[PDB]
Order: C-alpha cells, then structure tokens, then sequence
C-alpha cells in the first residue's frame, strides 16, 4: 500500500503503521518499468518478499526489457526456480507490475487504454504486443497462434476476446522580420499567437530565404526601437516583398520613422492588452 | 560547528514573527520582511550555507508558522501579501512540500488568478516549480485546477526571473507527471509556447532549460508528431553547438535516473541535451568529491553508445568528454561495413558491447562479419559457450542495433533495405539474410512463409505476415 501506491492519505497511514513495528519502509517504485537497469529490479525483488533470487537476476544482468519478457523455461534453467508455484507467485507479482507500469517509451497508440477497457487485468499484455511491432491498426490481422507463440498470451480465453473485439475496430502563409539583439523577444510572442490562429509562418531559426519570402501570402515588419539606424539582410527581404508588394504590415513598437517603406501603416503594440492587438492584425492580414 | 551558533538560533524567529501579534497592515508587513532578509543571509554564506538552510526550515515548520503564511495570503487588506510569498519560497524543502501539498494548495491555486502584478507572479510561479517537483497526484491536481494555465500565461512576460521559474516548472512536471499529465501539457499547447523562450538573447539558462523541458515531451511517442509540428525542436541542436558544459553548468541520484532516458531514445535532440547536462553534472561532481553512482544509473554504457553507432559529431564530443572525465577508455566509432569485416572488427565491437569475456570463442571459431550476421541459437549454444538463454537474448539486441546501422553496399544491388526500412525501421536488419539467399525487388512476389523461416530467418511471424502482404502489392 506504500509501493504501486497512487494517494498520499493511503502511503502515510501504512508507513506509520509500518515503522512503529519496527520494520524497513519500502520506497515507492518507479512506473516506468521498460527504462528499469540492474539496480531498480533488485530493489523490487526485496519489496515482493523474493530477496534470495536476487543474486540470480544480478549474476545474468535482467534488466526492464528482459524482465517484461521472462518465460517459465528461463526462470526454470537460469535463474533457479526449481519449484512450480514459486514460479506461480512470480507471476502473480509480475502482473501486478505490469498493470502498473508506464509504457510511454514503449508505446504509441495507447494499446494499454484499449486493453484496460477490455478487461483491467489484459492490461499486462502490452509489453508484448508491441516489441513485436503492433498498434491499433494491425490487430486486425493477427491470428490465435500468433498471441501465443510471439506476444505470450497464454490463456487461451483471454485470445479470444481480444480477437473478436480487435475484429470490431473494421505553404508558408507569412514571414517576420527582426534585428538580432532587440527585436527577437518581440517576434517570437508574434508567431506564437498566430501560429494558434490556424495561421502558419516562417520566421528565422538562427537566396533560399528570398524564394521563400515570395511564398509566404503575407510579411510583418517588426518596428523594434532603434531598430532601421543601422540602414542588410532587413534590406533585402524588405525589397523583395515590394516588387511582389503583397500586403506588407510593420507593428509599431517604439518606431519613431526618423526606400519607400514609410509609406505604409501598421498596429501599434500593447504588451498588456493582447488577444486585442493579436484579434486586429488578424483581420488586417 | 559554526552553524551551531546559528542552531542555536541567534533571532527566536524574531519573537516568532512579532509573537505572531503584529495585528497592523503596515506592521504585518514589516514583520515578514526582516525575518526575509534574515534567512538568504543565512542561505548566502561559504560552506555552511546550505546545511544550515535546513535546519531553518525545519525550524520554521515546527514552529507552525507555515500556518500563519498561508493564514496572511488571504487577507484582502494586505495587498502587500508579496512579502508572504516570497519567504514561502526559500523556506520550500521536501520535508515542507508535503506539508503545503496535505492543506497549501487551496490558496495557492487561489493565489495564481491575480495575475496582474509583476512582483506576486514573480514568487508564486516560484511556488509552482517547487510543488510540481512532488508526485504525481499534486502535478495532476495542480494542472486541472488550473496551476498549469498560469504559467503558460507567463510567457508573453519580460522579466527575467520570472520567465526562468516558468521554464523550469514546465519541466519539472513533464519528468515526474505521467501520460496524462503530458497528454495534457501538448493538448494545451505548451510546446507551442515554449518557443518565444527557446528563442531568446538575453539569457542562456532560460534557452537551456526550455530545450529540456521539450526534450522529455520529445522521449514519448504518442505525442511526438504534434511536439515537432511546432518547430521549438530545431533550435537544440545549435544552441548545445553553440555552448560550452565546461563552466556553463554553474541534482540527487534521483534526478539524474531522469536524464538517461533522453539518452536511450533514438531522437537526436535528446541525446544532445541529455549529455550536455550529463558531462555539466559529472564535472562539477568529481571535484565536489567522488562518487560512483554513474555505474548504478548505468549512464555510462550509453555514452558508450552514443559514440559508437554516431552520427553527429556535437553529441559525439560531449559524450566523449563527459566519459574522459569519468576515467574509462574512450571507444572508436566502428566501421559502417560489417560483410566485409575480419576477426580484428568484431573482437572491438564485443568490447563495445560488454562481451569482452566470449572473446576467445569468436577468435578461435574465426567468427567474421558475414559469420557473425548469420549466426543462430545452437552456434551460440553448441560452439561460443552462451549456455543461458537471456544472455543470448542480449546478444540478439545488440546484433540487432548493428545491423540496423549497417552499410549494406557491398552485398546490395536493389536498395532492400530502404525498402524494408519504409515498412518499419526495425525490419531493416532482415536484409542480409534476405540477399545471402539470393533474393532482389523483382523475386520477392514469389517468396513464401515457409521461406522466410528457415531460409532467410525472419522467426516472429508478425513480422513476416507484414513483408509479404507488402511484397503481393507491388504486383
């Protein structure tokens, strides 16, 4: 009640029970199971009362990926398993990990979720589903053998139910320009409101440039302070959307207008007021 | 020793925060502000600094004026409730997480709505990274009730430390939240508002931070394709280039467990970010002492083979020097071209690989690189001496990663293994079997179950299904 243990109120009552008998307090375990090394597993062993098959595990390196998969003939001959309902037990703890784990290394198309809703207990199932390569979207082609050789569903009425339910599935539009230095902040909050907007951009990562310039619908002009004293790469791109002069629109931010550029109007910047100034421009361009 | 005077608690928390009896809006104020000024002074200083901090939050838990903290934050009076705030900061240790997480997150989530003032926000997010740093049952309150949506609304923000709270709480709830949690943090479009953080001049930290915060979210494939329709992951790469671990880097076993992962993962930007901080956190370690736990946490067999199997040459340095720095040899990049290798090839790679000891076997079998791809179950068995049967499952693993980075020129004729590789990136370690036994693009549409079991290799029978109702197509 301390480890697979998902509510605070639950962990503290048993760990204060626990401690005033004088015993060790377990540490809860980490879900995810597949990235688990030599040291997490050992540490499981002794929570699950298996502390004296635990040199085995250590001796042959059994790691999350071999432990997910860990058949009665490798427990048998390699680690040392002799009897049949140790090896019983085992597997009923294993399971219980299994239903508690965190496949998101692992997978993709929440196969554990569809499992769950099947049956909470076929949850257990999915480690072995997918390191052989299915989803969603091939269950509808495996077969009974296959769930037993390959992924390891045993019994054989859990197989049949996943079958007969898996058988029941049946341009750049703009571009923004800046000034390193003073001007980037300002472009980034741009393209992020627009990005939202269904609205995709170009802006600059750090001739081909150019070319893209001229797909892009639409052009923003960041004004930043002081920015056009230096006048470029500003230059260039400017120019090339005048010869195509597709609705070209700078944001005033701080610009004083101290060529043929000037002879435009553009929205003024209000760091507080926005959802406003980003619902304007929308329209504008 | 010199923090025994200060355990000896030179102040008695000023009388216990005026008794607790200020009773004035101007005095409540005051009071909180000495006894501010009183705990960095004593979190500020050499060496003693930092274990003296603890015992000062332990004192102050003791006394229950976590109590009176959370009792000030409400009063609509004291607009000033800044001075409450930021005291709650600093005083945050784990022991005092779980205290605020039993009864704090009522006001604190209450708090996030006055979103108005610089100086409130500027703590309060402070308080959200510390409690998004507990387990996941308060991250997945906090991200319901709305503690989420406060800090993504922080990003239109300009002040320094603001911005650099909000960075690093995002992060710290994608690492200790689960798949819900980050199921959320992309259906809310965080990713997409980690960008104007991503790209910024002013500071480095607060680029650094972000690129792992969507580096993590880039390590879980049911989310990877909308993370990178955003584009904030193309800007890793450089900015890792761009920078030095060396002294740029001014965590518990614990944190670091969460940083291999990255590693482990076949996305490039996490494998850089990943062993920027990895060589950051190992060299500031080995002269703050020594410590082997690099070994438990098993970073170093995938550093290992982040330089083996490489191709980049950014997350080969950093790789590199991070496994310098550790004392252990340095392995040499191996040859693409297996078919063509000699004994001398694959004794390296087994080094590589932890199989130093099934040395001697391969060299006196004579074992080359078109043995070695072809090598099956009982040879391991009957002629190497692998009698357990997972240590053969290792094998297996490892031989598979090298034959999916094979260099297949010497032996290919119609570019199989791209073909393959389209189906799915693991099946592409099929092809040698599939043209040692003589088969092309154009033979394939005659090929049979039964074949690609005993002769080509192809065991799990998933895999084979998938090829040939994919050869039948080409018609």
């Amino acid at each position: 009640l301390v480890s697979y243990s998902t509510n605070g109120t639950k962990s503290a009552l048993a760990k204060r029970a626990l401690r005033l008998l004088g015993e060790e307090v377990p540490r809860p375990i980490l879900p995810s199971v597949p990235s688990w090394k030599e040291a997490e597993v050992q540490t499981w062993l002794q929570q699950i009362g298996f502390s004296k098959y635990c040199e085995s595990f250590r001796e042959q390196q059994v790691d999350g990926d071999l432990l997910l998969r860990l058949t009665e003939e490798e427990l048998q001959t390699d680690l040392g398993m002799k009897s049949g309902i140790t090896r019983k037990r085992f597997f009923r703890e294993l399971t219980e990990l299994k239903t508690f784990a965190n496949y998101s290394t692992c997978d993709r198309s929440n196969l554990a979720d569809w499992l769950g809703s099947l049956d909470p207990r076929f949850r257990q199932y999915t480690y072995g589903l997918v390191s052989c390569g299915l989803d969603r979207s091939l269950l509808h082609r495996v077969s009974e053998q296959q769930l037993l050789e390959d992924c390891g569903i045993h019994l054989g009425v859990h197989r049949a139910r996943i079958l007969t339910a898996a058988r029941e599935m049946l341009t750049p539009d703009v571009f923004i320009s800046y000034r390193r230095n003073s001007g980037s902040q300002l472009a980034s909050l741009l393209k992020v409101h627009l990005q939202l907007h269904g609205f995709s951009v170009f802006i600059d990562v750090e001739d081909k440039l150019i070319q893209s310039v001229m797909g892009a619908r639409n052009f923003v002009l960041v004004l930043s302070p002081g920015a056009l004293d230096k006048c470029d790469w500003v230059h260039k791109e400017i120019v090339t959307a005048l010869s195509c002069g597709k609705n070209i629109v700078p944001i005033i931010d701080g610009f004083e207008w101290p060529q043929a550029v000037l002879t435009f109007n553009g929205i003024k910047w209000s760091h507080e007021y926005q959802e406003a100034t980003i619902e304007k421009i929308i329209r504008f361009l | 020793v010199q923090d025994a005077l200060e355990r000896a608690l030179p102040e008695l928390q000023q009388a216990l925060s005026a008794l607790k009896q200020a009773g004035g809006a101007r005095a409540v104020g005051a009071g909180l502000a000495e006894v501010f000024q009183l705990v960095e002074e004593a979190w500020l200083l050499p060496a003693v600094g930092r274990e003296v901090a603890q015992g000062l939050c332990d004192a102050i838990r003791l006394d229950g004026g976590l109590d009176l903290l959370l009792r000030l934050l409400q009063a609509p009076e004291l607009e000033t409730r800044v001075q409450a705030a930021r005291l709650l900061e600093q005083i945050l240790v784990a022991e005092n997480r779980d205290r605020v997480a039993r009864i704090g997150l009522g006001v604190i989530l209450n708090l996030a709505k006055e979103r108005e003032p610089v100086e409130l926000a500027r703590s309060v997010a402070g308080i959200l990274e510390h409690m998004f740093k507990h387990s996941e049952e308060t991250c997945q309150r906090l991200v319901a009730a709305g503690g989420l949506d406060a800090v993504l609304y922080w990003c239109r923000r300009t002040d320094p430390a603001l911005l650099r709270h909000c960075a690093l709480a995002l992060g710290n709830c994608a690492l200790h939240g689960g798949q819900a949690v980050q199921r959320r943090m992309v259906e809310k479009r965080a990713a997409e508002w980690l960008f104007p953080l991503a790209f910024s001049k002013e500071d480095e930290l607060l680029r650094l931070h972000a690129c792992l915060a969507v580096a993590v979210l880039a390590t879980n494939k049911e989310v990877e394709r909308e993370v990178e329709r955003s584009g904030t992951l193309a800007l890793v790469e450089p900015l890792v280039a761009s920078l030095d671990p060396g002294r740029f880097a001014r965590r518990g076993p614990d944190d670091l467990q969460r940083l291999v992962p990255l590693l482990d993962s076949n996305r490039l930007e996490a494998q850089c970010i990943g062993a920027f901080y990895l060589c950051a956190e190992a060299a500031i370690k080995s002269l703050q002492g020594k410590t082997k736990v690099f070994s438990d946490i098993g970073a170093i067999q995938s550093l290992k083979r982040l330089v083996s199997y490489s191709t980049n040459g950014t997350k080969s340095a950093l790789a590199k020097r991070a496994l310098r720095l550790l004392g252990e040899e340095v392995p040499r990049p191996i040859l693409p071209s297996v078919p063509s290798w000699k004994e001398a090839e694959v004794q390296t790679w087994l080094q590589q690989i932890g199989f130093s000891k099934y040395c001697e076997s391969f060299r006196e079998q004579q074992v080359d690189g078109d043995l070695l791809l072809r090598l099956t179950e009982e040879e391991l068995q009957t002629d190497l001496g692998m009698k357990s049967g997972i240590t053969r499952k290792r094998f297996f693993r490892e031989l598979t990663e090298l034959k999916t980075f094979a260099n297949y020129s010497t032996c290919d004729r119609s570019n199989l293994a791209d073909w393959l590789g389209s189906l799915d990136p693991r099946f592409r370690q099929y092809t040698y079997g599939l043209v040692s036994c003589g088969l092309d693009r154009s033979l394939l549409h005659r090929v049979s179950e039964q074949q690609l079991l005993e002769d080509c290799g192809i065991h799990l029978g998933v895999h084979r299904a998938r090829i040939l109702t994919a050869a039948r197509e080409m018609l």
